[PDB]
């Protein structure tokens, strides 16, 4: 454990610790800052450089950093709701919204900084902000299925080959985690369609209810019959083996 | 293969090859540059028929032999003949039977095949004399053009790995102490102080660490890093033992691209060489000190050029770079602590280490120190390799080295530093090329690539293709290099075809200076600097393209030719070149252009050889 | 069949140190002219590592193909100097007598037209590189002669 | 564990309060499939609650990888719900079915005894649910059974 610093954000002074990023101080301190390609469960990438703050340094002019990864080592005064930060969030969020206007999380993005799309410099808009947050949710978990395969303009996250995923799971957490909507996991009774590959659902025996496929629960290695029942049929199931002596 | 238990084995080996060659002064030597410049230039054919003609004279036949860049690259295929050290230019497969007889065989130097400047009208029988090369301090390309890269023997007669003697009994600390106090800053374009990278790596306690050498040359028109592996890879493996010796570094590597096959097989056959020979291994010349260097080969891409990518390259991963708030020289490759420096830089440390810290110091400028390599290319009467010392006003390298523009087109700019870099106009031509002066000018000395532009270079058209570069050579991770440099591309493509606006322009700066602060590493946040440049120097070209004029003639449709009626002399050149024959004059004669009957293209502008058609306003009125 | 014993031996000279994808992936596209999806996946099996980050390597680079380029790949470099000299025109003008753009194979699957960063000979600009052959100081006209000559030549070649 | 939930499935009378409890202390709302006990009614009038037990060798930080859930310094197991990728692995290691997943929220449900304050031990309204400290997890059942043979 090393000695706490002492900064101050948009006027508030807080004591954070050592190796604590920017981000994590406005968090404790209660300021806001946007975000798009953070997510505390995988490892940072700081790709959209949306949360963009200034940094303030003893005899040095302010600077912008990424508060999602840019850690607190020294004495620095944060400012959240500058000119040049409220420029760059503006410049960030054009680029993102034509990129993918019908989104919902840019639209509300935009409608707080008063932006709008643009038709002129809307090339290609395909609903992907390229935030890389659905490749690292499927590294963290186990399978690495999909990933990036082009650079520049032209990138994308794509299966491999361009093929119905051959080390897919079926989880669908690469779908839970997209700002966008890009993804789409459609389940249509015991089929569940994600990267045009179909996985077969698992109906518990006696409810008919699904939860996970077939592929998920032989990769976790869970050899437990009960583990195909759901949640509500196991528990109760499970609750049905305490006989209760009512004498 | 001798292997050199002590350093006294190499020193006394060092003694017998110079005994050889001083017995062999009179031996007739050829040497032929078979650098990427000349070997493209069909120099490789030029030294099979050497080889052929020289069999069969005498008892002893005159010696043949390859070497790396010689540095006039404008020269072609150039050969020099030792027995009177002639420098011959433009050597073809016709004129080696006449060589060998006359210069070789009869001592007759051919006067056609000597150097003849068109400026004063001289032939120069040497290379030192050229007026190119006599303004130059060749001193990290010593080497280069006259011994074989391959051949470490040429390397060990001429002081090479004695440095590295030197620097085992100096001690790890004495010679980062040393490079401290050289004040080398890195070549590749950043300028950061060697002897701090090697100190904050060598403070570092995690092991192992690491020594690489960055030769990747990802800027466009630059060549000097590979020229600098393919003419002597010696005194970059030897920088690579000094550096691993002072910071402990037990393996090296070498990152390169498999588009330089010249460069690897040299760097390769080199390593080969030294394992041999037991400057790499295993205690290297009894001191210990156990060091083997490796080459790391990656396909051609700008950003693995970027540190942290070029970890990531050699890891086994895409080049694509990381944020990261630690330096490489404590967690780099394989989060292990890692010198990374480029080729230049490495080989500028037996430099240091051999000629002493104080006469390193004695070149250059006050905190630039040495010298430096420039790929001089573009416009320029004179290209190749430029070596200079640190300090020299850019007017020299353009002019007394370069020679001027192309033909005798006025100077308009002078890009430094490539798409990471920007543009310099004519006014600004006695600024100091140091680490320092061009980045107060808002340019970059950067790789070391300098590119001229005369009146016929467009500055909007020269903006719009490095945005075009640097929009293929993004790598798409961050969202500012991703997409505002489509934007940029959009809106310097409107103007480049007419369809621009003066709000157009001062979106373009608006975009350049929210890209610059935005981006996450070097390629985006330096990828402004071409258009900022241009804007900041050449906006008067922005609000004529805007208008609808080109006064470059680069941009199609946006100009009529206008033929002078004093200076022509009727050749007619242009009036053979017009697409739509737009061109009417007096047989032998001046000649005329209807500016309604011309589109405008360019074609005829590029072949009058006095230069009498330039670019004139379009009459929009009819 | 044979091809899997050429991915085999291709595999086989090098360890198994994931370090190695990119060159192993350089002497399969020397070994076919273009990366098939069955010798990637070997190559993601023998280096015990995931299908993605060999696609995501195999697709970063632009030397490496997806599919099959000509018998002779045409390189014109898009440098500094050779597009100051005049590039882009020579661009255009292999591009409309080819009917093909950049990156682009012909219909008779012999010229896959290239752009090349640089080639280190800008003093003979614009250039042009055919196969191992280089072209400099080439003109719109040169163009012509060279495409129908290498053509010619690369049908006697091959057969 | 300082204190541990005690269910007595012989005390309980299938109110359901517990459910709704639960439902208004996370969810903001009575949504009783949202809550983290539930209590199964069969025949007989015999009303057992099921709920976490905070397992010593909890198979379902065993299966999580995205470190979502963790043991707090109280032993009692916490779902980090900005951590949760929605992969349902918990779900299936669970071999009593006490851990859901929120679908609308994104993140697996699981009971973590309201940080010490349970509501529904709070509104239970025949101790059915208690909160005892871990040291006296079956001293009351057993002083309960035993007073049967003093009453002789
Ligand atoms: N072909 C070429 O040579 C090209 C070179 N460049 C040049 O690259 C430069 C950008 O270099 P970057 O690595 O992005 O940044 P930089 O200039 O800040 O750092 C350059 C080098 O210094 C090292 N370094 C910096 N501070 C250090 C410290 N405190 N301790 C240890 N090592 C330290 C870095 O790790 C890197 O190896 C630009 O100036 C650009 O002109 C860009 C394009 C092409
Ligand atoms: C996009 C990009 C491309 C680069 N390309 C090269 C290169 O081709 N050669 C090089 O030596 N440095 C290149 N660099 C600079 C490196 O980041 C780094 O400074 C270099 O590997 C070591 O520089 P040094 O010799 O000054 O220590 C590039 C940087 C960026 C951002
Ligand atoms: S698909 Fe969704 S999560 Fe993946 S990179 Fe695109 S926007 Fe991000
Ligand atoms: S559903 Fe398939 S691709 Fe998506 S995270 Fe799960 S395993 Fe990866
Ligand atoms: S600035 Fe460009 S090259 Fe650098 S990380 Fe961002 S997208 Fe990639
Ligand atoms: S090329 Fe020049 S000199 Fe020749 S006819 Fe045309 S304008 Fe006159
Ligand atoms: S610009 Fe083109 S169309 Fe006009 S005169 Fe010259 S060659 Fe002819
Ligand atoms: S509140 Fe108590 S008595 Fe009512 S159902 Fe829940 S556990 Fe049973
Ligand atoms: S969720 Fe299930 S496995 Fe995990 S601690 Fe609770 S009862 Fe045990
Ligand atoms: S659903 Fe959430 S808590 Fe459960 S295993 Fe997956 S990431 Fe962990
Ligand atoms: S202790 Fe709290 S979270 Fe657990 S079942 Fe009772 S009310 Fe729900
Ligand atoms: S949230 Fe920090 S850069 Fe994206
Ligand atoms: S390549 Fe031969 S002089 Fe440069
Ligand atoms: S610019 Fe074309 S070879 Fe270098
Ligand atoms: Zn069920």
């Amino acid at each position: 454990m090393r000695d706490p610093i002492d900064i101050v954000i948009d006027g508030v002074s807080l004591s954070v610790p050592m190796e604590t990023t920017v981000l994590e101080a406005a968090q404790m301190a209660g300021v806001e800052i946007p975000t798009l390609c953070h997510h505390p469960a995988l490892p940072p990438d700081g790709n959209c450089r949306l949360c963009m703050v200034e940094i303030l340094r003893p005899g040095r002019r302010g600077e912008l950093a990424i508060s999602c990864m840019y850690p607190i080592r020294a004495q620095i005064e944060v400012n959240t709701k500058s000119d040049e930060v409220i420029r760059a969030r503006k410049f960030v969020l054009k680029l993102l919204l034509n990129r993918a206007p019908k989104s919902a999380r840019l639209n509300a993005l935009a409608n707080e900084y008063g932006v709008s799309v643009e038709s002129r410099f809307s090339f290609d808009p395909d609903e992907c902000v390229r935030c890389d947050r659905c490749v690292r949710a499927c590294e963290t978990l186990g399978p690495s299925a999909i990933g990036p395969a082009w650079r520049g303009f032209n990138k994308r996250i794509v299966p491999p080959f361009m093929e119905p995923p051959r080390q897919c799971i079926g989880c669908g957490a690469c779908a839970d985690v997209c700002p966008t909507g890009y993804i789409e996991c459609v389940d249509e009774g015991d089929e569940r369609t994600i990267w045009d590959r179909k996985f077969t659902l698992i109906r518990c025996p006696i409810c008919g209810q699904t939860y996970t496929t077939e592929e998920a629960l032989k990769f976790t290695g869970i050899e437990d019959p009960d583990a195909r029942l759901c949640p509500t049929c196991r528990k109760r199931e499970y609750a049905s083996k305490f006989r209760i002596f009512v004498h | 293969m001798p292997l050199f238990l002590k350093p006294d084995d190499l020193r006394n080996y060092r003694l017998k090859l110079k005994d050889d060659l001083k017995r062999a002064s009179l031996l007739p030597v050829v040497r032929v540059c078979c650098g990427t410049g000349c070997v493209s230039n069909g120099s490789m054919e030029v030294l099979s028929a050497l080889e052929e003609a020289l069999k069969g004279i005498g008892k002893v036949e005159p010696v043949v032999k390859f070497t790396g860049c010689h540095g006039f690259c404008e020269r072609g295929p150039i050969v020099i003949v030792s027995p009177g050290e002639i420098f011959y230019q433009n050597v073809k497969t016709k004129d080696v039977p006449e060589i060998v007889q006359k210069t070789i065989l009869d001592g007759e130097v051919i006067e056609r095949l000597l150097y003849r400047d068109p400026v004063t009208k001289k032939t120069y029988r040497s290379d030192h004399e050229i007026p190119f090369y006599a303004n130059q301090q060749r001193l990290v390309l010593r080497r280069s053009g006259h011994i074989d890269p391959t051949s470490i023997e040429d390397y060990i007669a001429t002081d090479g790995y004695e440095a590295l003697c030197l620097a085992f009994k100096l001690g790890p600390d004495e010679i980062i102490k040393q490079i401290t106090d050289s004040y080398l800053r890195g070549r590749g374009g950043g300028g950061f102080r060697t002897g701090y990278k090697w100190k904050s790596c060598r403070e570092v306690d995690d092991f192992p660490k690491y020594v690489i050498a960055n030769g990747d040359e990802g800027d466009p028109g630059a060549f000097m890093d590979r020229s600098l592996m393919e003419g002597d890879p010696h005194s970059v493996i030897e920088g690579m033992i000094i550096g691993a010796y002072a910071i402990g570094a037990n393996e090296g590597y070498i990152y390169v691209r498999n588009e330089y096959p010249l460069a690897v097989r040299r760097l390769q056959i080199a390593i080969e060489r030294a394992r041999e020979y037991g400057l790499l291994g295993k205690n290297i010349l009894g001191s210990g000190f156990d060091f083997d260097i490796q080459i790391c080969k990656g396909g051609g891409a700008f950003v693995c050029g970027e540190s942290s990518a070029l970890m990531r390259s050699i890891e086994g991963y895409p080049g694509v770079p990381r944020v990261k708030y630690i330096h490489a020289t404590e967690q780099g490759l394989w989060d292990k602590p890692t010198v990374l420096n480029n080729v230049e830089t490495w080989a500028n440390v037996p430099i240091i280490l051999m000629n002493g810290v104080e006469w390193y110091k004695s070149l250059g400028t006050e905190r630039n120190s040495g010298t430096k390599i420039f790929a001089l290319v573009g416009k320029v009467k004179n290209t190749g390799l430029v070596e200079v010392p640190m300090g020299v006003t850019l007017r020299k390298i353009i002019y007394e080295i370069g020679g001027g523009t192309l033909k005798d087109k006025a100077f308009k700019a002078v890009q430094t530093g490539g798409p990471s870099g920007g543009c310099i106009p004519a006014s600004l031509l006695d600024l100091s090329v140091d680490f320092d002066t061009l980045v107060k000018a808002g340019s970059m000395m950067g790789s070391g690539g300098m590119i001229v532009m005369d009146e016929r270079s467009c500055m909007v058209d020269v903006a719009k293709y490095f945005i075009d570069f640097l929009v293929e050579e993004s790598c798409g991770k961050c969202t500012p290099c991703r997409e505002g440099l489509k934007v940029l591309q959009k809106l310097l493509h409107d103007l480049t075809e007419g369809k621009g606006s003066l709000q157009d322009v001062g979106l373009l700066e608006d975009t350049a200076h929210e890209l610059g602060k935005t981006a996450l590493c070097g390629l985006g946040k330096t990828a402004a600097n071409p258009v900022l440049s241009t804007l900041k120097y050449f906006h008067e070209e922005y609000e004529e393209h805007v208008e609808g004029y080109c006064r470059a003639g680069v941009c199609t449709g946006l100009f009529a030719a206008k033929i002078d009626k004093d200076s022509c002399i009727g050749c007619g050149q242009c009036a053979r070149t017009c697409p739509v024959k737009a061109i009417s004059g007096e047989v032998r004669g001046p000649h005329v252009v209807d500016a309604l009957k011309c589109i405008g293209c360019g074609q005829c502008m590029d072949v009058c050889p006095t230069n009498s058609i330039a670019s004139s306003r379009r009459v929009k009125n009819a | 069949a044979t091809s899997d014993v050429a991915i085999s031996d291709i595999l086989c000279r090098y360890e198994k140190n994931p370090r190695f994808l990119l060159q192993v992936l350089l002497d399969v596209q020397e070994k076919f002219r273009y990366l098939p999806t069955d010798a990637m996946r070997s190559v993601a099996e023998y280096f015990e590592i995931p299908e993605s980050r060999v696609f995501a390597v195999a697709t970063f680079y632009k030397v490496l193909s997806l599919v099959p380029k000509g018998e002779k790949t045409i390189k014109v470099c898009q440098g500094t100097a050779c597009h100051l000299r005049g590039g882009s025109q020579i661009l255009n003008a292999i591009s409309e007598r080819l009917k093909i753009r950049a990156g682009e194979t012909t219909k008779d699957g012999i010229f896959t037209l290239e752009t090349v960063n640089c080639l280190g000979c800008c003093a003979m600009a614009p250039v042009m590189m055919v196969g191992d052959k280089v072209y400099g100081k080439l003109s719109v006209a040169d163009v012509a002669r060279i495409l129908e000559a290498e053509k010619e030549d690369a049908i006697i070649s091959k057969a | 564990m300082e204190k541990v939930l005690v269910i007595s499935p012989e005390k309980c009378v299938g109110c359901g309060s517990c459910e709704l409890a639960c439902s208004l202390e996370k969810e903001g709302e009575c949504r009783p499939s949202l809550a983290r006990v539930t209590v199964y009614r069969f025949e007989a009038g015999a009303n057992v609650p099921m709920t976490c037990q905070q397992c010593d060798d909890a198979p379902c930080i065993s299966v999580c990888k995205a470190g979502a859930l963790a043991r707090d310094e109280k032993n009692v197991v916490q779902v980090d719900s900005s951590k949760c990728i929605g992969c349902r692995m918990c779900v299936m290691a669970c071999p009593f079915g006490n851990m859901s997943y929120h679908w609308e929220q994104s993140t697996a449900i699981k009971c973590d005894q309201c940080n010490g304050s349970p509501y529904c031990v709070e509104f239970c309204p025949t101790k059915a649910l208690d909160y005892v400290p871990a040291d006296a997890i079956s001293l009351q059942k057993k002083k309960e059974f035993s007073a049967r043979f003093a009453k002789i």
